[PDB]
């Protein structure tokens, strides 16, 4: 998270932290709980072996609120395109259901292709880098504004406003960054977006996957 | 006995917001071929790009950033290093 602040601890109890095995090394993403047995995240966070941590604030400490659960299945969208980062959405079925409590519980999803105003105020959170030189141990968050599509259309040759959201005012140094992939974009306490990609500099706008475009796939996959 | 070296990948101007690392052994002298095989490995895993795609692309390179603040840019279309000097790696394909 660039330009944000540390979250109040456990104020976002749907947040998931993902540790991913990726030859030849490791990857870290965010994600969010959408049902006691399912985490939603980005398809490019896929790996043969994924550990999920719920209930975390300081992910470098083994906190007494954390629940550690492996992913049983990691279900990418069937039309995920790695090269263009299109249809970038994945469901993790957890190997057991979370213990639901105040610090661990799911976030609501929107209704069938519910829209989102350019100018809507949304919040993104995660454990990603805060700059090109510094990271964070604790959950951070920042408020961002949905952009007109034209802003992403002219810099991202594969941005598709039917499936993706253009987020972030280019005049502000506020952005999700490396490590925040898969985390939710929350607007009015509903997860409308999934952090997906941007420029390597972290300068906005950046592209989120539009959750409402995939609701029928989400519901079929979770049943 | 190993370290994680962060890497970033940009393809056609887009970069996933993942935090991704390469595993290296501590304090080892490796060559640039050693790094390239790891770069091509994560390029294929993350963005589906292998050698054929680099030859069809316009320009392709990776940059090794070093802790002393220097960098070395290496062409993917056309010395030894100690792993503990490496700060990060960036890959760019057009
Ligand atoms: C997940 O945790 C198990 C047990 O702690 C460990 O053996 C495994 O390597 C972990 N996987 C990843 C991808 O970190």
């Amino acid at each position: 998270i660039i330009g944000g602040r540390e979250s109040r601890p456990h104020s976002r109890p749907y947040m998931a932290y993902l540790q991913i095995q990726s030859p030849a090394g490791q990857s870290r993403c965010g994600g969010f709980l959408v049902r006691e047995d399912f985490v939603l995240t980005a398809a490019h966070c896929w790996g043969s072996n994924i550990n999920v941590t719920l209930g975390a604030h300081n992910i470098q400490r083994r906190e007494n609120t954390q629940q550690h659960i492996t992913a049983r299945r990691a279900i990418r969208h069937p039309q995920y395109n790695q090269r263009t980062i299109q249809n970038d959405i994945m469901l993790l079925q957890l190997s057991r259901r979370v213990r639901r409590n105040r610090n661990v519980n799911p976030v609501a999803l929107p209704r069938a292709q519910e829209g989102l105003r350019p100018g809507t105020l949304c919040t993104v959170a995660g454990w990603g880098r805060v700059s090109m030189r510094r990271g964070t141990d604790t959950l951070r968050e920042v408020q961002l504004r949905v952009q007109r599509d034209r802003q992403c259309l002219r810099i991202f040759g594969s941005y598709d406003p039917r499936r993706q959201i253009c987020v972030g005012d280019r005049r502000e140094r506020k952005a999700a960054f490396k490590g925040d992939s898969g985390g939710p974009l929350l607007c009015n306490n509903v997860a409308h977006g999934i952090v997906s990609y941007g420029k390597s500099s972290g300068v906005p706008p950046e592209v989120f996957t539009r959750v409402s475009s995939f609701l029928p796939w989400i519901r079929t996959t979770m049943r | 006995s190993t370290i994680q070296i962060p890497y970033t990948i940009t393809v056609n101007g887009t970069s996933q917001n993942i935090l991704s690392s390469l595993t290296f052994n501590k304090n080892q002298n490796i060559s640039y071929k050693d790094i390239e095989n790891k770069v091509k490995s994560v390029l294929y895993f993350n963005r589906g790009i292998s050698d054929i795609d680099l030859r069809l692309s316009k320009q392709a390179e990776y940059t090794v950033h070093f802790k002393n603040g220097t960098k070395r840019v290496i062409d993917l279309k056309s010395d030894l290093i100690n792993t503990s000097d490496i700060k990060a790696i960036s890959v760019n394909v057009d």
